[PDB]
C-alpha cells in the first residue's frame, strides 16, 4: 500500500541546486526498501538517478554522481534529492520510486531477489531557465447554445500566458471527473505556456449543478478557481 | 550490442502477439524488469524477475529470457496496450548501476479513425473587459493523429493572431489539438463572426462564433 509523491520548485536557475521530495504514504521509510529517483526529459527515454536505504546507504548512476545527494527524513517519513550545478539537459520530469530489497551481483547468495520499481509516483516537472515564473490568468469558458450539441454541452477554462510547465486542473475539486479534457498547453511567441480544459456535461444540468475548475499552478505558488456559469445576460 | 537495446518502433495487429526484444551484455545472468509508459503517465512496472505479472497485470503480458537477450511478449494484442516499453537491468560493472533500454513505442494497428470533434469558444467577458480577447478551437477524438487548422473573420483568412498545438494522444489513443486566435476586444466586437476550420484526412469541419 506504499504510495509516493514528488514536490518540486518547477523552475531552478540555470547552475543552481535543484531539491525535490518524495513524501512516503502507506508504509515506512525505515522499512527495508530502496527510495529511487528516475528522470525523463522530454521526449526522451528514463534514466535513473540513483537510491537510498533507511540507514544512508547509496548507490547513484555513475554519469551523475558528482552532482546528485540522495537523503532520507525518518521523523517526517520522505526522502529527498539533490542536484547541483544544473543545466538544460537537467530539464526533466523526475519520478520517486520504491524498489523492494534486490541482490543481483553474481556474489549474492540468493538469486530471487529480483531488481525492480514496482511503485512511481506521479512526477515532478523541472524546467530549468533564467526566465521570470509567471503565474496565469484564468478565464471561463461558458456554456451556452453554440457550444452544446442536443444533450450534451461543453464548458471550460481557459489558463493565459504562465511560465514555466505544468499547470494542473480539476473540476469541483476532484469530485467531478467523467468527460473531463485538459488539452496539452501551447507555447506561445512570447515563450509563455495557455491551455484550456473542457468538460461535456447534460445539457440538462446546466442549470442545476455549479462547476468550478481548481488551477493549480504549483511553480508560481498561485492556485485559481474559476466559477464557470452559463451565459445568459 | 553490449548497451541495453531494443528497437525503437514496432506494430502489431489487432488481436495479434508482439514479442519486444532487449539485448546487452548486462542482461546475461539477469532477471529483467519491463516498464509499461503511456504520453503524460509514469511508467508502470508489467513484468519483474524475467517473468513474474505483478497483481492488476493481465496475463496476457509475459515475460522470458535467454543468454544476452529479454523478451516481453503480449498475446492478443488490445488497444489500451499502445504504449511504450521499457526494459531494465543492473550492470555488471561497478557497483551494478541502474541502465533502462531506450524503450519501444509499440503501435496497435486496426484502430478506428475517425473525424475531429470540434468545439469554438469565443472570448469571455471578464477576458474583454481585461482588455484582450483569445478565441479557443478545441480539437479532440480524431485519426490519425494530424490535422491542419485555418481561420476566418467574416469570410476573410486571418493568421495573425494563431498559435496551434502539435497532435497529443489521447488516453483512447485518438488524438487532440488546441488552436487559439488572439485578438482585441474591439475587432472582436465589431465582426458578424469567425471561424475554427479544421482538416482531417480531406474532409473539413468548420464553427462558428459571433458576438453577443
Amino acid at each position: 500500500q506504499v504510495q509516493l509523491q514528488e514536490s518540486g520548485p518547477g523552475l531552478v536557475k540555470p547552475s543552481g541546486t535543484l531539491s525535490l521530495t518524495c513524501a512516503v504514504s502507506g508504509g515506512s521509510i525505515s522499512s527495508s526498501n530502496w527510495w529511487s529517483w528516475v528522470r525523463q526529459p522530454p521526449g526522451k527515454g528514463l534514466e535513473w538517478i540513483g537510491e537510498i536505504s533507511h540507514g544512508g546507504y547509496t548507490n547513484y548512476n555513475p554519469s551523475l554522481k558528482s552532482r546528485v545527494t540522495i537523503s532520507v527524513d525518518k521523523s517526517k517519513n520522505q526522502f529527498s534529492l539533490k542536484l547541483s550545478s544544473v543545466t538544460a539537459a537537467d530539464t526533466a520530469v523526475y519520478y520517486c520510486a520504491r524498489a523492494p530489497p534486490y541482490c543481483t551481483s553474481a556474489s549474492c547468495p540468493d538469486d530471487y531477489y529480483y531488481y525492480y520499481m514496482d511503485v512511481w509516483g506521479k512526477g515532478t516537472t523541472v524546467t530549468v531557465s533564467g526566465a521570470s515564473t509567471k503565474g496565469p490568468s484564468v478565464f471561463p469558458l461558458a456554456p451556452s447554445s453554440k457550444s452544446t450539441s442536443g444533450g450534451t454541452a461543453a464548458l471550460g477554462c481557459l489558463v493565459k500566458d504562465y511560465f514555466p510547465e505544468p499547470v494542473t486542473v480539476s473540476w469541483n475539486s476532484g469530485a467531478l471527473t467523467s468527460g473531463v479534457h485538459t488539452f496539452p498547453a501551447v507555447l506561445q511567441s512570447s515563450g509563455l505556456y495557455s491551455l484550456s480544459s473542457v468538460v461535456t456535461v447534460p445539457s440538462s444540468s446546466l442549470g442545476t449543478q455549479t462547476y468550478i475548475c481548481n488551477v493549480n499552478h504549483k511553480p508560481s505558488n498561485t492556485k485559481v478557481d474559476k466559477r464557470v456559469e452559463p451565459k445568459s445576460c | 550490442s553490449s548497451e541495453l537495446t531494443q528497437d525503437p518502433a514496432v506494430s502489431v495487429a489487432l488481436g495479434q502477439t508482439v514479442r519486444i526484444t532487449c539485448q546487452g551484455d548486462s542482461l546475461r545472468g539477469y532477471y529483467a524488469s519491463w516498464y509499461q509508459q503511456k504520453p503524460g503517465q509514469a511508467p508502470v512496472l508489467v513484468i519483474y524477475g524475467k517473468n513474474n505479472r505483478p497483481s492488476g497485470i493481465p496475463d496476457r503480458f509475459s515475460g522470458s529470457s535467454s543468454g544476452n537477450t529479454a523478451s516481453l511478449t503480449i498475446t492478443g494484442a488490445q488497444a489500451e496496450d499502445e504504449a511504450d516499453y521499457y526494459c531494465n537491468s543492473r550492470d555488471s560493472s561497478g557497483n551494478h548501476p541502474v541502465v533502462f533500454g531506450g524503450g519501444t513505442k509499440l503501435t496497435v494497428l486496426g484502430q478506428p479513425k475517425g473525424a475531429p470533434s470540434v468545439t469554438l469558444f469565443p472570448p469571455s467577458s471578464e477576458e474583454l473587459q481585461a482588455n484582450k480577447a483569445t478565441l479557443v478551437c478545441l480539437i479532440s477524438d480524431f485519426y490519425p493523429g494530424a490535422v491542419t487548422v485555418a481561420w476566418k473573420a467574416d469570410s476573410s483568412p486571418v493568421k495573425a493572431g494563431v498559435e496551434t498545438t502539435t497532435p497529443s494522444k489521447q488516453s483512447n489513443n485518438k488524438y487532440a489539438a488546441s488552436s487559439y486566435l488572439s485578438l482585441t476586444p474591439e475587432q472582436w466586437k465589431s465582426h458578424r463572426s469567425y471561424s475554427c476550420q479544421v482538416t482531417h484526412e480531406g474532409s473539413t469541419v468548420e464553427k462558428t462564433v459571433a458576438p453577443t
